[PDB]
């Protein structure tokens, strides 16, 4: 009855395929580059 | 499981070396980096923390295990250095005019201190042995001392008149005071602004290392004039840019952690001795 | 020690008793007495501390070993309690309204805790086991809880809308939250004036004793409803004058200390062990 | 004769020592003395070369073998420092603000470096091990680095915009850059006026000694923070007059050469390993 | 090593930084290619042959004359693509003589000292913007032969406006030397042996190289290749495709610490 384990590990390559299938219908959410940093403090020129 | 009692441990001189545990310790331990504000100012980036975290990930430290703590300067940092990570690395910029202060900071965070309260104006205080010091910390610590003789009369000072007290510290954020042992002293301290504690130097603190950025070997963490031990946890680097300093810290993190050890006083084994 | 912590200690059942170490304990120890402000106000003496120190000296303690710390009230004292001396006796006044707060303070200071930070804004937190609680301390700690389900959706609450959260603490100086174990929660806490930590109760803190002045046995240092253990370190007395209370504390200091075990004093004075 | 293979050599204890070879090496070797211009300026004697040559002859060296090479200062001398004599001695004046530059110069000349060219415009570069550095020299070498993740995207920077690059060197005449190992970096170097090379530290360069004239122990010829070795070839001298400095160098030339050895990479026996 | 250099190596007959490549090509090659990304293409084509990304390096030189001014050999393997010009034959040979062999050179102060060449391995190599070497052989009495030691106009000229020149004079004879020391420098060099990590591929022409001063021998070593060409792209493709064979002719065990073409000793 140990074969199950040996099979579970042996056939585990097919897991990849399943993931691909589960990724087929999954929605895609792609991120963009985000500015951070020393953002200089700029204001209005002397105004009267 | 047999906490609070010391037992001898017997081992053989032919037990095989176990495999490296560096990967496991990196995986299951935290690292804190203390740097001055001017380091962040010079770096002139805000994602630099994430960049260093990723670079550490390349060195095996899991994301989020490395912590970056900031302090304004040595004087402000010395008020109450509270180091909580498993491994603490403190980047300390060198300034000649602050030499002693730097030493004091190192003396405070490279060693373990058992500190009891001090109530001046109600008890006179002796320093029993070499390891006994008086650590004063606060916004501004001004400590004046009046040694007394066996009859409780001051030596070169009047118990009533504080103006005659010998002045040993002026407006200090942190000061380690060492007086002559076996002599009672009356203390005048700015209690409203500073707190003074009677501390015993138990031994080294192995999870804290100090990297001195620039300068020469000036740290002196032992009050004894005849010893100036540069331990393996006290490092020195020359610098011109802080990015190079941080890259050096990241790349050689293996060596830095090797120089350090887990806090012996902490962790479950040292339970019912002092802590945990 | 650590290399002999997990080793057996064998002793024979005929070893002669050693002499009384009470004198040696008093000589090499320090005592901290925590009392409320009303005690000092009622005493209305500027030398009562010196009188108590002299009486303790009559009881064997060296002169500069007994220290006295004053707190405004139970709620004020519960914000980051600090236990300084080797032996810490806390004179806690009884109020029928502050019963839960008295119990929380006693639980915090009569037990050793291992706490970690919680970033409530980023992660959903759960309590692993019966020893795991959330200890919140600050000027005003208002904790609201939203339990979730396997799909991360809230039950009886909406993660987006905090107004639907199940408030469990409001305007608290110290609170020990116990939620259902194994359930992820999303927490709203006034982080500006509150700090919440995930804490595990390691065990008793045997160097801290609490004397309840007035009332009945109301302390409950166990979150478990089925048990309300009264330990040897939970004393209770009846009072009319604070001077009599202090005289009872001084006279029976032998018994009070005998109910406490030394070596439980952490290197730090905090009421919990902070780990990152 | 067998030049390509490393054959073991079996020596026998008790083999009689050979006579002193100091005279023979002095007669059949050349000594180069590198000093700053200010040295000659202070000395103010157009014939001092002849005087030093005659003094060296009194010490053993034939009067055609001691060479005196003059450099303006540390910064200028660091650009392609070419040392061709059998024994090179460099008097380096100490400046408290040029510690890193002095350390870089010593690291470059006190150690053997195997350098390959670098095309920052063509390849992304990575440092393989701790012995690998990026040594750049020129009139004004400014180096900025952008680490890249496994997907080749920059970390904390954009490969397209060099403004986001992390600056590691600015207007450096010489700089030894050490970045995190195993990470590819896009390099932005002012190649128009400086050359960058990818180098390995093979080992010590035994025919170059550096005397730091009037400073402290500050040289760090190793990028590892945990090591700041003081090899026998780095000496320190206090000074007020350069004539005294040169007299000390002449009088202790025996010891100075003793601290040095013939360049291992040089000479015939090093053939077919790297050079000659 | 050095303590086991003079020891035998016994072997049985019955028993059975990574490498870097430098390509030296003339600038006219890159001009003919006319592409600004050809280096990347050649790097990937080399990577097909097993050279990692940042291993191959391409160094440009204006021409044979300019390249000869103190040439520098940077990589583990140095394949030099040299365009053939019937008018520059000797110069090409000189470059090969200075590039395919290891030299040991000492400073020469022509103004103060006479110089002689001890043996057949001794030459005088001079390099710079422009060399004009004029030689006056002397006799046992130190008087010039066909020349006047004081009058340099009678000196025999052996080089004129040379960017590189290897001078071979009669051995055992002292020579007074007039060299344009301002614009170029001369050194007494000794040929130690082959430099196995440098190969020279002559693009076009015929076999004309002569890396030995002896007139009786003109050996073509395995590191001296020749290829006919019409398009530089074909030249670079054949260099890339047969890089295995090119490296086979070379040995990685001649890369000195410095890139100079000669060891220098004071
Ligand atoms: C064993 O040691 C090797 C060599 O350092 C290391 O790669 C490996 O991670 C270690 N652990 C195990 C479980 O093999
Ligand atoms: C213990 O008590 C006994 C009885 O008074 C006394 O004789 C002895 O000296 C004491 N001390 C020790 C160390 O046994
Ligand atoms: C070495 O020195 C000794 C004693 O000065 C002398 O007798 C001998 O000839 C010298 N030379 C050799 C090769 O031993
Ligand atoms: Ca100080
Ligand atoms: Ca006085
Ligand atoms: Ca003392
Ligand atoms: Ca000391
Ligand atoms: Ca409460
Ligand atoms: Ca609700
Ligand atoms: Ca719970
Ligand atoms: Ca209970
Ligand atoms: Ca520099
Ligand atoms: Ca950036
Ligand atoms: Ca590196
Ligand atoms: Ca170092
Ligand atoms: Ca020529
Ligand atoms: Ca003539
Ligand atoms: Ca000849
Ligand atoms: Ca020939």
């Amino acid at each position: 009855a140990s074969l199950i384990y040996r099979q579970l590990l042996t056939n585990s390559y097919t897991v990849d395929l399943s993931d691909e299938i589960q990724e087929i219908g999954s929605t895609k959410t792609q991120n963009v580059t985000i500015n951070l940093g020393p953002f200089a403090q700029t204001g209005y020129a002397p105004v009267n | 499981q047999n906490y609070g009692i010391n037992l001898p441990i017997t081992g053989s001189m032919d037990t095989a070396y176990a495999n490296s545990t560096q990967e496991e310790t990196f995986l299951t331990s935290t690292l804190c980096l203390y740097y001055p504000t001017e380091a962040a100012t010079e770096i002139n980036d805000n994602s630099w923390k994430d960049t260093l975290s990723q670079l550490f990930l390349t060195k095996g430290w899991p994301t989020g295990s490395v912590y970056f703590k900031e302090y304004t300067d040595i004087a402000s940092f010395s008020v109450d250095p509270q180091l909580y990570c498993d491994y603490n690395v403190v980047l300390m910029k060198y300034d000649a005019t602050l030499q002693l202060d730097m030493s004091e900071l190192a003396d405070l965070i490279l060693n373990e201190w058992l500190c009891n309260p001090m109530d001046i104006t109600l008890y006179y205080y002796q320093q029993t042995d070499e390891a006994n010091k008086w650590i004063s910390m606060g916004s501004s610590c001004t400590i004046k001392v009046c040694p007394l003789n066996t009859q409780t009369l001051g030596i070169g000072c009047l118990t009533t008149d504080t103006a005659t007290f010998e002045e040993v510290a002026t407006a200090e954020k942190l000061v380690i005071t060492d007086v002559v042992d076996g002599v009672n002293h009356k203390l005048d301290v700015t209690t409203a602004t500073c707190t003074i504690r009677n501390c015993k130097k138990l031994g080294p603190r192995e999870n804290v290392a100090v990297i001195q950025v620039g300068g020469s070997d000036v740290l002196d963490i032992t009050a004894d004039p005849t010893t100036a031990p540069q331990t393996e946890r006290m490092m020195r680097i020359n610098w011109k840019k802080w990015w190079q300093v941080f890259y050096t810290v990241v790349d050689y993190v293996n060596q830095i952690i090797q120089a350090m050890s887990k806090r012996s006083r902490s962790l479950n084994s040292a339970a019912f001795y002092y802590r945990i």
